[PDB]
């Protein structure tokens, strides 16, 4: 139960990148392999990986479950 | 023109003007947030408001 | 004037047709214990650094 | 005509050992913002030999 | 064999306080001169913050509080909420 | 006369597990400054015996 080196609220809120796992119970993807570690098409289950960017979501046709708020300009403007 | 009521810190006066329509509804003509107690309106038409 | 309690005022200047003016009134606590008065008269009150 | 009359009672709570200043200003010639009050006072009465 | 040097430490712990021996005590925040003389609460944020550095917060009951704004945008509105009642004059 | 028409697509990026409130106000009667939004919300649904 030791709580060394841990922070309580474990969310980053927003970024250009997603902040979850792949094929978990929040991403909610169960389709065939389409993308790999980078933005390269593939069709093998062994090298199924998501770059956790917007391009990965566009590849997987699953954007409504994206964990990054697209603000960007709130810090500038 | 009016007077200043009991106040904490500081206040401003928000005043809006509405015009009774022909059917019976209301039409809002402008609005103003000011600090002076006295305000003046110019170039008003139609009837009751 | 100093001693323990003092009061002062300046002549109000307004008039020029019936109107209604505001009046801001505020109390300030300076320090504790028996203090002395201002180095000069009512001039020591500085509103907006004047 | 006579209008509403108001009976007002001031503060009966006195401050036993704290120095204080009360200032009232018409606050018309000032700006819409607040006004900073700075006072040029002397020091504290000490138990000097 | 023997296990010497027990070195009882009951006295040392009380040196920091006794109420702390049963309660860890609530943490207190620091005071910023710039934020006048107001005292910061550790469990409420009335002001509405910016969605970036601040982590996604959590609510536990009541507390009309602010938020972390994600997108603010101002445009030109439409004349008419809906239906066929679309009069202008 | 007929002028430009605009086809608009809203946000498809749904928020998975975060509570959110979207507010639209005409912002005419408000001042040149921003507006602070507060919400008197309840707590979070917990697992209770
Ligand atoms: S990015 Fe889109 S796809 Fe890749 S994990 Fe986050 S949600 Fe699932």
């Amino acid at each position: 139960t030791e709580t060394d080196g841990a922070v309580f609220p474990g969310r980053i809120m927003l970024a250009n990148t997603c902040t979850w796992t792949y094929r978990g119970d929040e991403c909610g993807y169960s389709g065939p392999a389409v993308a790999d570690e980078y933005d390269q098409p593939t069709s093998d289950i062994t090298k199924d990986k998501c770059s956790k960017c917007l391009s990965g979501c566009k590849f997987r046709n699953n954007v409504g479950n994206f964990g990054g708020f697209l603000s960007i300009n709130k810090l500038s403007q | 023109r009016w007077d200043t009521p009991k106040v904490v810190k500081g206040v401003s006066f928000l005043l809006r003007l509405t015009v009774t329509a022909d059917d019976g509804s209301e039409r809002l003509v402008s609005t103003a947030r000011t600090t002076e107690t006295t305000y003046r309106f110019t170039q008003l038409a139609l009837g009751n408001y | 004037m100093g001693k323990g309690s003092s009061k002062g005022h300046t002549p109000r200047e307004a008039k020029d047709n019936l109107k209604s003016t505001q009046l801001l009134s505020v109390i300030d606590a300076i320090s504790e214990g028996p203090i002395e008065g201002p180095v000069d008269g009512l001039k020591s009150v500085l509103l907006n650094s004047t | 005509l006579w209008s509403s009359y108001t009976e007002i009672i001031d503060v009966k709570q006195c401050y036993p050992n704290t120095a204080l200043v009360g200032v009232q200003v018409d606050s018309e010639q000032f700006g819409s913002q607040q006004v900073s009050r700075n006072y040029h006072l002397r020091g504290r009465i000490l138990q000097v030999p | 064999g023997m296990t010497g040097i027990l070195f009882s430490l009951g006295a040392s712990m009380v040196l920091g306080g006794v109420a702390q021996m049963l309660a860890p005590k609530a943490r207190t925040p620091r005071i910023q001169t710039t934020d006048n003389g107001k005292q910061n609460t550790y469990f409420s944020s009335l002001d509405n913050m910016v969605a970036q550095g601040n982590v996604l917060p959590v609510l536990y009951g009541e507390m009309r509080v602010g938020s972390r704004v994600v997108s603010q945008e101002i445009s030109t509105a439409d004349e008419g909420d809906g239906g066929q009642v679309v009069v202008i004059g």
